[PDB]
């Protein structure tokens, strides 16, 4: 699952100028209910 | 009001909010008053001859 905490808005910001500066923030972490449910290969010699 | 309105060429961009500017403040002017003073000389050898 991907809890998500702050839902990208319509987000402005200084001008100081004729340009209109803006940005778009996320803030997101993964979470998984047990480790030992999934499983990964690691590709290596020996 | 001073208004100091030099032209010239003025033709701007986008340039990040130009921060240099400028202002000019009103200027004052005061004067003074002046006092006058007119005397008179008259005795009386010659106040009452007609």
């Amino acid at each position: 699952t991907q809890m998500v905490l702050r839902a990208p808005k319509r987000t402005e910001l200084a001008k100081d100028g004729s340009y209109e500066k803006w940005m778009i923030e996320m803030e997101v972490g993964l979470r998984h209910r047990n480790p030992y449910a999934s499983g990964v290969l690691f590709t290596a010699a020996g | 009001d001073a208004l100091a309105s030099v032209d010239g060429n003025n033709a701007h961009v986008e340039g990040s909010r130009a921060e240099d500017g400028e202002m000019k403040p009103t200027v004052i002017k005061s004067n003074v008053t002046q006092i006058l003073r007119k005397v008179v000389r008259v005795s009386d050898t010659a106040n009452t001859t007609a």
